[PDB]
């Protein structure tokens, strides 16, 4: 195949440095505009720099004096320095081969995180949400679960170890006093609960946390 | 500074029909040389861009007949044939005839058409938990609805609020096509026990009047 491996990314406190780098398998960068590009939190694709056979340079204007790219033709290897780190920097960032003659992008790296906060590792709080007064009698009944102020992402969330998998949603994390808020509901045949358990289960890799919360009436 | 304009910004369609996905530039993309510079991507949940269309009408290599690309100057569009599951996910257009910078239109994402669906509203008091530690966030799921369009208001003694509230929706679901949405008020548990009546509306196309659920914290 012809490919970008892209190295690892980072969780970086605003002003820090990093460097990015991809490395080309199946083919030699000569010839070819090499450039980098990131998909931010809003979901928005955006150009961050190009370089072609080390003498042609463009920046994106907000990243000019801050982020540096360069490349090794002989070992055919690109590198973005990073420096004077900003939150807006927050995104996921793609190196990619682009035809010089044509413009387009056909080869791209998979996506690498870069977050840039001041947040330090937080274990999340994880908060039980049984039902109100009168809504436990329908055919139905939905649980939830709330996960409260945890850095940096990810967590896993599972219902009943994974066992309850239907009638469940997710939601993606939003952030809150720069730590992330995730919730999850859960929802099943009225006659289930409480007689049978439901239990929400949160693994935190970073702080090598496993919280399990029961749900429970009142 | 090439903006590009796409439209729409959402897509619903049926497996098997046509669809059509506009592409417009602040300026003509015709480049000095007689090149129009006008591409197309797609992108996939996890995935990084695939690269459809080249120079307004190229296909690029592999990629199936069912795409094919259109237009001249500022107007620009693209054309799926047949549509497939796998042709879920966003399109963006891009121009690189005015560079740098090479910019990008904000993407359209193509999605499955249904019928459609009120959302099962569902709404959960504070936990003992989170109040012992000072805060009190009040949850309400606006879940299974379609379409995704959908607006939420929060209540508190039946005035409505809005400071402290965050919401989350989750992507087009891939068992039965539903749209699912998560609001939570955060408040301080001074303010929650300053007040009685908390309730959450739900604005949906499925109804005339908002849906409501709400409690009283008195009675827990």
């Amino acid at each position: 195949e012809v490919k970008l491996v892209e190295s690892r990314g980072g969780l970086v406190k605003p002003g820090g440095s990093l460097q990015l780098s991809c490395a080309a398998s199946g083919f030699t960068f000569s010839g070819y505009a090499m450039s980098w590009f990131r998909l931010t939190p809003e979901k928005r694709l955006e150009w961050v720099a190009s370089i072609y056979n080390g003498f042609r340079i463009h920046y994106l204007d907000s990243v000019k004096g801050r982020f540096t790219i360069s490349s090794d033709y002989a070992r055919n290897i690109l590198y973005l320095q990073m420096s004077t780190l900003r939150s807006e920097d927050t995104a996921m960032y793609y190196c990619s081969r682009g035809d010089a003659y044509s413009r387009y992008f056909d080869v791209w790296g998979a996506g690498t995180t870069v977050t840039v906060s001041a947040a330090k590792t937080t274990a999340p709080s994880v908060y039980p949400l049984a039902p109100v007064c009168g809504d436990t009698t329908g055919s139905s009944v939905t649980l939830g679960c709330l996960v409260k102020g945890y850095f940096p992402e990810p967590v896993t969330l599972t219902w009943n170890s994974g066992s309850l998998s239907s009638g469940v949603h997710t939601f993606p994390a939003v952030l809150q006093s720069d730590l992330y808020t995730l919730s999850s509901s859960v929802t099943v045949t009225s006659s289930t609960w409480p007689s049978q358990s439901i239990t929400c289960n949160v693994a935190h890799p970073a702080s090598s946390t496993k919280v399990d919360k029961k749900i429970e009436p009142r | 500074e090439v903006v590009m304009t796409q439209s729409p910004l959402s897509l619903p369609v049926s497996l098997g029909d046509q669809a059509s996905i506009s592409c417009r530039s602040s300026q003509s993309l015709v480049h000095s040389n007689g090149n129009t510079y006008l591409h197309w991507y797609l992108q996939k949940p996890g995935q990084s861009p695939k690269l459809l269309i080249y120079k307004v009408s190229n296909r690029f290599s592999g990629v199936p007949d069912r795409f094919s690309g259109s237009g001249s100057g500022t107007d620009f569009t693209l054309k799926i044939s047949r549509v497939e599951a796998e042709d879920l996910g966003v399109y963006f257009c891009s121009q690189s005839t005015h560079v740098p910078p090479l910019t990008f239109g904000a993407g359209t994402k193509l999605e499955l058409k249904r019928a459609d669906a009120a959302p099962t509203v569902s709404i959960f008091p504070p936990s003992s938990e989170q109040l012992t530690s000072g805060g009190a966030s009040v949850v309400c799921f606006l879940n299974n609805f379609y379409p995704k369009d959908i607006n939420v208001k929060w209540k508190i003694d039946g005035s409505e609020r809005q400071n402290g509230v965050l919401n989350s929706w989750t992507d087009q679901d891939s068992k039965d096509s539903t749209y699912s949405m998560s609001s939570t008020l955060t408040l301080t548990k001074d303010e929650y026990e300053r007040h009685n009546s908390y309730t959450c509306e739900a604005t949906h196309k499925t109804s005339t009047s908002p849906i409501v659920k709400s409690f009283n914290r008195n009675e827990c």
